Protein backbone atom coordinates (compact mmCIF):
# COMPACT_ATOMS: atom_id res chain seq x y z
CA UNK A 1 0.00 0.00 0.00
CA UNK A 2 2.89 2.39 0.69
CA UNK A 3 4.78 1.55 -2.51
CA UNK A 4 1.62 1.90 -4.62
CA UNK A 5 1.34 5.55 -3.54
CA UNK A 6 4.39 6.49 -5.65
CA UNK A 7 2.98 5.20 -8.94
CA UNK A 8 2.31 7.17 -12.13
CA UNK A 9 -1.34 6.35 -12.85
CA UNK A 10 -1.12 7.86 -16.32
CA UNK A 11 0.12 11.23 -15.04
CA UNK A 12 3.37 13.15 -15.46
CA UNK A 13 4.73 12.47 -11.96
CA UNK A 14 3.57 10.52 -8.91
CA UNK A 15 4.61 13.32 -6.51
CA UNK A 16 2.29 16.16 -5.56
CA UNK A 17 3.34 19.83 -5.78
CA UNK A 18 5.29 18.98 -8.97
CA UNK A 19 2.59 18.91 -11.67
CA UNK A 20 1.20 22.25 -10.43
CA UNK A 21 4.39 24.23 -11.16
CA UNK A 22 4.92 23.01 -14.74
CA UNK A 23 1.42 22.59 -16.24
CA UNK A 24 -1.78 24.58 -16.76
CA UNK A 25 -4.70 24.43 -14.30
CA UNK A 26 -7.08 22.87 -16.86
CA UNK A 27 -4.54 20.14 -17.61
CA UNK A 28 -3.62 19.86 -13.92
CA UNK A 29 -7.27 18.96 -13.28
CA UNK A 30 -6.95 15.74 -15.28
CA UNK A 31 -3.37 15.18 -14.09
CA UNK A 32 -4.65 15.13 -10.50
CA UNK A 33 -7.85 13.21 -11.29
CA UNK A 34 -5.85 10.34 -12.80
CA UNK A 35 -3.70 10.00 -9.67
CA UNK A 36 -6.80 10.30 -7.46
CA UNK A 37 -8.53 7.49 -9.37
CA UNK A 38 -5.43 5.30 -9.21
CA UNK A 39 -4.98 5.84 -5.48
CA UNK A 40 -8.69 5.19 -4.87
CA UNK A 41 -8.48 1.90 -6.78
CA UNK A 42 -5.36 0.89 -4.84
CA UNK A 43 -6.98 1.77 -1.50
CA UNK A 44 -10.15 -0.13 -2.46
CA UNK A 45 -8.07 -3.20 -3.30
CA UNK A 46 -6.26 -2.83 0.04
CA UNK A 47 -9.57 -2.53 1.90
CA UNK A 48 -10.94 -5.62 0.14
CA UNK A 49 -7.83 -7.62 1.06
CA UNK B 1 -28.90 39.43 20.97
CA UNK B 2 -28.34 35.81 19.93
CA UNK B 3 -29.84 33.98 16.95
CA UNK B 4 -30.96 30.89 18.86
CA UNK B 5 -32.02 28.54 16.04
CA UNK B 6 -33.29 31.38 13.84
CA UNK B 7 -32.98 31.89 10.10
CA UNK B 8 -33.92 28.48 8.69
CA UNK B 9 -35.21 28.97 5.14
CA UNK B 10 -36.00 26.57 2.31
CA UNK B 11 -32.80 26.26 0.24
CA UNK B 12 -34.64 25.19 -2.93
CA UNK B 13 -38.12 24.56 -4.34
CA UNK B 14 -37.99 20.76 -3.96
CA UNK B 15 -40.77 19.12 -1.95
CA UNK B 16 -39.44 16.31 0.25
CA UNK B 17 -41.27 13.63 2.22
CA UNK B 18 -40.25 12.33 5.65
CA UNK B 19 -36.44 12.14 5.45
CA UNK B 20 -33.23 13.84 6.62
CA UNK B 21 -31.73 16.01 3.88
CA UNK B 22 -28.25 17.51 4.20
CA UNK B 23 -28.06 21.10 2.97
CA UNK B 24 -24.79 22.88 2.17
CA UNK B 25 -26.00 26.25 0.84
CA UNK B 26 -28.01 27.07 3.98
CA UNK B 27 -26.60 29.93 6.05
CA UNK B 28 -27.19 31.75 9.36
CA UNK B 29 -25.51 29.31 11.79
CA UNK B 30 -27.22 28.79 15.12
CA UNK B 31 -26.31 30.88 18.18
CA UNK B 32 -24.67 33.71 16.27
CA UNK B 33 -23.82 37.28 17.33
CA UNK B 34 -26.32 39.79 15.94
CA UNK B 35 -25.94 43.58 16.18
CA UNK B 36 -29.29 45.02 17.25
CA UNK B 37 -29.57 48.81 16.98
CA UNK B 38 -32.43 49.09 19.48
CA UNK B 39 -32.60 52.88 19.76
CA UNK B 40 -33.95 53.46 14.98
CA UNK B 41 -30.85 55.12 13.52
CA UNK B 42 -29.68 55.04 9.87
CA UNK B 43 -26.50 52.94 9.77
CA UNK B 44 -24.60 51.29 6.91
CA UNK B 45 -23.64 47.71 7.90
CA UNK B 46 -21.81 45.18 5.73
CA UNK B 47 -23.38 42.64 3.36
CA UNK B 48 -22.89 39.24 1.65
CA UNK B 49 -25.47 37.79 4.05
CA UNK B 50 -27.71 39.29 6.74
CA UNK B 51 -30.65 38.49 9.02
CA UNK B 52 -33.17 41.36 9.00
CA UNK B 53 -35.71 40.72 11.75
CA UNK B 54 -38.12 43.39 13.01
CA UNK B 55 -39.72 43.08 16.46
CA UNK B 56 -41.83 46.24 16.07
CA UNK B 57 -45.53 46.40 15.24
CA UNK B 58 -47.17 48.44 12.45
CA UNK B 59 -44.24 47.53 10.14
CA UNK B 60 -41.82 50.22 11.30
CA UNK B 61 -38.83 48.71 9.47
CA UNK B 62 -40.31 48.57 5.97
CA UNK B 63 -37.49 49.95 3.80
CA UNK C 1 -47.35 27.19 -3.08
CA UNK C 2 -43.75 28.28 -3.70
CA UNK C 3 -42.50 24.74 -4.37
CA UNK C 4 -42.76 23.82 -8.06
CA UNK C 5 -41.54 20.21 -8.18
CA UNK C 6 -40.45 17.64 -5.62
CA UNK C 7 -37.89 14.86 -5.36
CA UNK C 8 -37.80 11.56 -3.50
CA UNK C 9 -35.39 10.26 -0.86
CA UNK C 10 -33.26 8.76 -3.66
CA UNK C 11 -32.64 12.24 -5.14
CA UNK C 12 -34.99 11.52 -8.05
CA UNK C 13 -37.79 13.73 -9.36
CA UNK C 14 -41.00 12.36 -7.82
CA UNK C 15 -43.74 14.94 -8.42
CA UNK C 16 -44.18 18.29 -10.16
CA UNK C 17 -47.04 20.76 -10.48
CA UNK C 18 -48.82 21.01 -13.81
CA UNK C 19 -47.61 24.19 -15.57
CA UNK C 20 -50.80 24.61 -17.62
CA UNK C 21 -53.60 24.11 -15.08
CA UNK C 22 -55.00 21.75 -12.43
CA UNK C 23 -51.85 21.46 -10.32
CA UNK C 24 -51.78 17.83 -9.15
CA UNK C 25 -49.18 15.13 -8.51
CA UNK C 26 -47.14 13.54 -11.26
CA UNK C 27 -44.97 10.66 -12.53
CA UNK C 28 -44.60 7.34 -10.73
CA UNK C 29 -42.00 4.78 -11.88
CA UNK C 30 -42.93 2.21 -14.52
CA UNK C 31 -42.71 -1.57 -14.54
CA UNK C 32 -39.26 -3.10 -15.02
CA UNK C 33 -37.04 -5.87 -13.71
CA UNK C 34 -35.10 -8.99 -14.66
CA UNK C 35 -37.06 -11.59 -16.61
CA UNK C 36 -36.17 -15.15 -15.57
CA UNK C 37 -36.71 -18.35 -17.55
CA UNK C 38 -38.15 -21.52 -15.99
CA UNK C 39 -37.21 -24.69 -17.87
CA UNK C 40 -37.92 -28.25 -16.67
CA UNK C 41 -34.95 -29.58 -18.66
CA UNK C 42 -34.18 -29.77 -22.37
CA UNK C 43 -33.90 -33.57 -22.30
CA UNK C 44 -37.27 -33.80 -20.52
CA UNK C 45 -39.37 -31.57 -22.78
CA UNK C 46 -39.31 -28.29 -24.72
CA UNK C 47 -41.70 -26.29 -22.52
CA UNK C 48 -40.65 -22.91 -21.14
CA UNK C 49 -42.13 -20.51 -18.58
CA UNK D 1 6.82 -9.06 34.74
CA UNK D 2 3.33 -10.40 35.43
CA UNK D 3 3.63 -13.23 32.88
CA UNK D 4 4.85 -16.80 33.14
CA UNK D 5 8.04 -18.26 31.67
CA UNK D 6 6.17 -19.80 28.74
CA UNK D 7 4.36 -16.51 28.08
CA UNK D 8 7.69 -14.67 28.21
CA UNK D 9 9.17 -17.13 25.72
CA UNK D 10 6.18 -16.64 23.43
CA UNK D 11 6.39 -12.84 23.68
CA UNK D 12 10.19 -12.84 23.20
CA UNK D 13 10.44 -15.17 20.18
CA UNK D 14 7.62 -14.32 17.74
CA UNK D 15 7.63 -10.56 18.51
CA UNK D 16 9.86 -9.61 15.59
CA UNK D 17 7.47 -6.94 14.22
CA UNK D 18 9.37 -7.10 10.89
CA UNK D 19 12.47 -5.18 11.95
CA UNK D 20 13.07 -2.65 9.19
CA UNK D 21 9.42 -2.35 8.18
CA UNK D 22 8.06 -1.22 11.57
CA UNK D 23 8.49 2.44 10.56
CA UNK D 24 6.07 2.02 7.62
CA UNK D 25 3.16 3.27 9.75
CA UNK D 26 2.41 5.74 12.52
CA UNK D 27 1.80 4.48 16.04
CA UNK D 28 2.05 5.76 19.61
CA UNK D 29 4.19 2.96 20.99
CA UNK D 30 4.86 2.57 24.70
CA UNK D 31 2.73 2.43 27.83
CA UNK D 32 1.37 5.12 30.13
CA UNK D 33 2.87 3.32 33.13
CA UNK D 34 6.44 3.94 31.93
CA UNK D 35 5.61 7.68 31.60
CA UNK D 36 7.27 7.73 28.15
CA UNK D 37 4.33 7.07 25.77
CA UNK D 38 6.09 8.18 22.59
CA UNK D 39 3.68 9.11 19.79
CA UNK D 40 5.05 8.56 16.28
CA UNK D 41 3.30 9.40 13.00
CA UNK D 42 4.21 9.17 9.32
CA UNK D 43 3.42 11.20 6.21
CA UNK D 44 1.73 8.24 4.49
CA UNK D 45 -1.30 8.56 6.78
CA UNK D 46 -1.27 4.90 7.84
CA UNK D 47 -1.93 4.32 11.55
CA UNK D 48 -2.15 1.14 13.63
CA UNK D 49 -4.51 1.20 16.61
CA UNK E 1 -37.34 61.44 -0.77
CA UNK E 2 -34.44 59.24 -1.94
CA UNK E 3 -36.60 57.89 -4.78
CA UNK E 4 -37.21 61.25 -6.47
CA UNK E 5 -33.57 62.38 -6.16
CA UNK E 6 -32.34 61.45 -9.65
CA UNK E 7 -33.44 59.26 -12.55
CA UNK E 8 -30.37 59.31 -14.80
CA UNK E 9 -30.20 55.60 -15.68
CA UNK E 10 -33.28 53.55 -14.78
CA UNK E 11 -34.16 49.96 -15.65
CA UNK E 12 -36.01 46.90 -14.34
CA UNK E 13 -39.16 48.59 -13.06
CA UNK E 14 -41.33 46.12 -11.13
CA UNK E 15 -44.01 47.41 -8.74
CA UNK E 16 -45.98 44.68 -6.93
CA UNK E 17 -49.07 46.29 -5.40
CA UNK E 18 -52.23 44.76 -3.96
CA UNK E 19 -46.60 42.00 18.61
CA UNK E 20 -45.32 41.49 15.06
CA UNK E 21 -42.08 39.71 14.09
CA UNK E 22 -41.32 39.78 10.35
CA UNK E 23 -37.93 38.23 9.53
CA UNK E 24 -36.08 38.74 6.25
CA UNK E 25 -32.94 37.10 4.86
CA UNK E 26 -31.20 38.36 1.72
CA UNK E 27 -28.78 36.28 -0.35
CA UNK E 28 -26.71 37.29 -3.38
CA UNK E 29 -25.30 34.39 -5.40
CA UNK E 30 -24.26 34.62 -9.07
CA UNK E 31 -26.36 37.77 -9.37
CA UNK E 32 -29.58 36.54 -7.75
CA UNK E 33 -31.27 38.32 -4.84
CA UNK E 34 -33.10 35.71 -2.75
CA UNK E 35 -35.67 37.22 -0.37
CA UNK E 36 -37.33 35.21 2.40
CA UNK E 37 -40.15 36.13 4.78
CA UNK E 38 -41.52 34.74 8.02
CA UNK E 39 -43.98 35.79 10.71
CA UNK E 40 -44.28 34.88 14.39
CA UNK E 41 -46.59 36.42 17.02
CA UNK E 42 -44.39 37.44 19.96
CA UNK E 43 -44.96 39.49 23.11
CA UNK E 44 -41.53 40.19 24.67
CA UNK E 45 -39.79 43.49 23.92
CA UNK E 46 -36.26 42.59 25.06
CA UNK E 47 -34.69 40.88 22.03
CA UNK E 48 -35.31 38.15 19.45
CA UNK E 49 -37.52 35.51 21.12
CA UNK E 50 -36.77 31.81 20.98
CA UNK E 51 -38.31 29.64 18.29
CA UNK E 52 -37.75 28.28 14.80
CA UNK E 53 -39.90 30.40 12.43
CA UNK E 54 -39.46 28.61 9.12
CA UNK E 55 -38.95 31.25 6.43
CA UNK E 56 -40.84 31.48 3.15
CA UNK E 57 -39.32 32.77 -0.11
CA UNK E 58 -41.23 35.63 -1.73
CA UNK E 59 -39.02 37.33 -4.34
CA UNK E 60 -36.11 36.12 -6.46
CA UNK E 61 -35.36 39.17 -8.60
CA UNK E 62 -31.76 38.82 -9.90
CA UNK E 63 -31.24 42.46 -10.94
CA UNK E 64 -27.64 41.59 -11.85
CA UNK E 65 -26.40 43.91 -9.08
CA UNK E 66 -23.74 43.06 -6.49
CA UNK E 67 -25.34 44.74 -3.48
CA UNK E 68 -22.96 45.72 -0.69
CA UNK E 69 -24.91 47.93 1.75
CA UNK E 70 -28.37 48.66 3.14
CA UNK E 71 -29.66 51.76 4.92
CA UNK E 72 -32.49 54.33 4.98
CA UNK E 73 -34.71 52.96 7.75
CA UNK E 74 -38.05 54.66 8.44
CA UNK E 75 -38.31 57.83 10.54
CA UNK E 76 -40.86 59.86 12.53
CA UNK E 77 -40.67 57.37 15.40
CA UNK E 78 -39.51 50.70 19.37
CA UNK E 79 -37.35 50.42 16.24
CA UNK E 80 -34.42 47.98 16.15
CA UNK E 81 -32.35 46.18 13.51
CA UNK E 82 -31.29 42.79 14.95
CA UNK E 83 -29.07 42.20 11.91
CA UNK E 84 -26.73 39.22 11.95
CA UNK E 85 -24.11 38.07 9.46
CA UNK E 86 -23.84 34.50 8.18
CA UNK E 87 -21.08 32.12 7.12
CA UNK E 88 -21.24 29.19 4.67
CA UNK E 89 -21.89 26.06 6.75
CA UNK E 90 -23.70 22.74 6.43
CA UNK E 91 -27.17 22.05 7.82
CA UNK E 92 -29.34 18.96 8.34
CA UNK E 93 -33.01 19.72 7.63
CA UNK E 94 -35.80 17.55 9.02
CA UNK E 95 -38.88 17.19 6.81
CA UNK E 96 -41.98 16.35 8.85
CA UNK E 97 -45.48 15.72 7.50
CA UNK E 98 -47.01 18.18 5.00
CA UNK E 99 -43.54 19.38 3.97
CA UNK E 100 -42.70 21.46 7.05
CA UNK E 101 -39.25 21.64 8.61
CA UNK E 102 -39.85 22.58 12.28
CA UNK E 103 -36.35 21.31 13.16
CA UNK E 104 -32.77 21.77 11.97
CA UNK E 105 -29.26 20.99 13.20
CA UNK E 106 -26.27 23.24 12.50
CA UNK E 107 -23.18 21.06 12.05
CA UNK E 108 -20.69 23.76 13.04
CA UNK E 109 -21.21 24.52 16.77
CA UNK E 110 -20.71 21.28 18.72
CA UNK E 111 -19.21 17.85 18.01
CA UNK E 112 -22.57 16.32 18.95
CA UNK E 113 -24.25 18.27 16.14
CA UNK E 114 -21.58 17.13 13.68
CA UNK E 115 -22.16 13.53 14.79
CA UNK E 116 -25.92 13.96 14.33
CA UNK E 117 -25.29 15.30 10.83
CA UNK E 118 -22.84 12.51 9.96
CA UNK E 119 -25.11 9.55 10.74
CA UNK E 120 -28.27 11.41 9.60
CA UNK E 121 -30.21 11.00 12.83
CA UNK E 122 -31.60 13.22 15.58
CA UNK E 123 -31.41 10.55 18.33
CA UNK E 124 -27.88 9.17 18.74
CA UNK E 125 -27.18 5.89 20.51
CA UNK E 126 -24.37 5.33 22.99
CA UNK E 127 -20.91 4.54 21.65
CA UNK E 128 -17.94 5.90 19.69
CA UNK E 129 -18.59 6.88 16.06
CA UNK E 130 -15.90 8.20 13.72
CA UNK E 131 -17.18 11.45 12.21
CA UNK E 132 -14.41 13.36 10.40
CA UNK E 133 -10.66 14.03 10.35
CA UNK E 134 -8.83 16.91 12.03
CA UNK E 135 -5.93 18.86 10.54
CA UNK E 136 -3.42 21.33 11.99
CA UNK E 137 -3.30 24.52 9.93
CA UNK E 138 0.25 25.91 9.62
CA UNK E 139 0.66 29.36 11.17
CA UNK E 140 4.15 30.56 10.24
CA UNK E 141 6.52 29.98 7.34
CA UNK E 142 10.21 29.09 7.08
CA UNK E 143 12.35 30.03 4.06
CA UNK E 144 16.02 29.01 3.98
CA UNK E 145 18.52 29.20 1.13
CA UNK E 146 22.31 29.45 0.71
CA UNK E 147 23.32 32.78 2.24
CA UNK E 148 26.12 33.94 -0.08
CA UNK E 149 28.16 32.26 -2.83
CA UNK E 150 30.28 35.12 -4.25
CA UNK E 151 30.36 37.97 -1.73
CA UNK E 152 30.56 41.34 -3.46
CA UNK E 153 33.74 43.31 -2.56
CA UNK E 154 31.88 46.47 -1.56
CA UNK E 155 34.09 46.86 1.51
CA UNK E 156 37.11 47.49 -0.70
CA UNK E 157 35.26 50.28 -2.52
CA UNK E 158 33.72 51.92 0.56
CA UNK E 159 36.52 51.31 3.09
CA UNK E 160 39.77 52.35 1.39
CA UNK E 161 42.96 54.19 2.27
CA UNK E 162 42.37 57.17 -0.03
CA UNK E 163 40.12 58.39 -2.83
CA UNK E 164 41.19 60.28 -5.98
CA UNK E 165 40.27 63.89 -6.67
CA UNK E 166 37.17 65.08 -8.52
CA UNK E 167 38.91 65.97 -11.79
CA UNK E 168 40.76 62.62 -11.69
CA UNK E 169 38.00 60.35 -10.41
CA UNK E 170 38.33 56.61 -11.01
CA UNK E 171 35.43 54.25 -11.68
CA UNK E 172 35.07 50.54 -10.89
CA UNK E 173 34.08 47.40 -12.81
CA UNK E 174 32.39 45.42 -10.05
CA UNK E 175 30.36 42.66 -11.69
CA UNK E 176 29.48 38.97 -11.30
CA UNK E 177 28.97 39.04 -7.53
CA UNK F 1 28.66 16.18 3.38
CA UNK F 2 27.60 15.07 -0.10
CA UNK F 3 24.13 14.19 1.20
CA UNK F 4 21.89 17.25 0.89
CA UNK F 5 18.45 15.90 1.87
CA UNK F 6 17.19 12.59 3.18
CA UNK F 7 14.12 10.44 2.50
CA UNK F 8 12.38 7.87 4.69
CA UNK F 9 11.42 4.25 4.02
CA UNK F 10 8.04 5.45 2.70
CA UNK F 11 9.75 7.39 -0.13
CA UNK F 12 9.05 10.70 1.63
CA UNK F 13 11.52 13.50 2.38
CA UNK F 14 12.56 13.08 6.02
CA UNK F 15 15.16 15.79 6.72
CA UNK F 16 17.58 18.15 4.99
CA UNK F 17 20.50 20.33 6.06
CA UNK F 18 20.00 24.06 6.51
CA UNK F 19 21.39 25.71 3.35
CA UNK F 20 22.16 29.02 5.10
CA UNK F 21 24.10 27.98 8.22
CA UNK F 22 24.06 25.62 11.21
CA UNK F 23 23.33 22.49 9.19
CA UNK F 24 20.87 20.46 11.28
CA UNK F 25 17.94 18.12 10.65
CA UNK F 26 14.54 19.22 9.38
CA UNK F 27 10.76 18.64 9.23
CA UNK F 28 8.98 15.98 11.31
CA UNK F 29 5.36 15.03 10.52
CA UNK F 30 2.58 16.93 12.26
CA UNK F 31 -0.28 15.52 14.31
CA UNK F 32 -3.33 14.33 12.38
CA UNK F 33 -5.94 11.59 12.38
CA UNK F 34 -9.66 10.99 12.60
CA UNK F 35 -11.55 12.76 15.37
CA UNK F 36 -14.18 10.56 17.01
CA UNK F 37 -17.22 11.63 19.03
CA UNK F 38 -18.21 10.00 22.33
CA UNK F 39 -21.90 10.33 23.19
CA UNK F 40 -23.63 8.58 26.12
CA UNK F 41 -26.98 8.70 24.29
CA UNK F 42 -29.21 11.56 23.17
CA UNK F 43 -32.16 10.25 25.19
CA UNK F 44 -29.96 10.03 28.30
CA UNK F 45 -28.32 13.46 28.19
CA UNK F 46 -26.79 16.01 25.80
CA UNK F 47 -23.12 15.72 26.77
CA UNK F 48 -20.44 15.11 24.13
CA UNK F 49 -16.76 14.17 24.27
Amino acid sequence: LVKQLSSNFGAISSVLNDILSRLDPPEAEVQIDRLITGRLQSLQTYVTQ
Amino acid sequence: HTSSMRGVYYPDEIFRSDTLYLTQDLFLPFYSNVTGFHTGNPVIPFKDGIYFAATEKSNVVRG
Amino acid sequence: PFQQFGRDVSDFTDSVRDPKTSEILDISPCAFGGVSVITPGTNASSEVA
Amino acid sequence: TKRSFIEDLLFNKVTLADAGFMKQYGECLGDINARDLICAQKFNGLTVL
Amino acid sequence: TMIFDNAFNCTFEYISDAKHLREFVFKNKDGFLYVYKGYQPIDVVRDLPSGFNTLKPIFKLPLGINITNFRAILTAFAAAYFVGYLKPTTFMLKYDENGTITDAVDCSQNPLAELKCSVKSFEIDKGIYQTSNFRVVPSGDVVRFPNITNLCPFGEVFNATKFPSVYAWERKKISNC
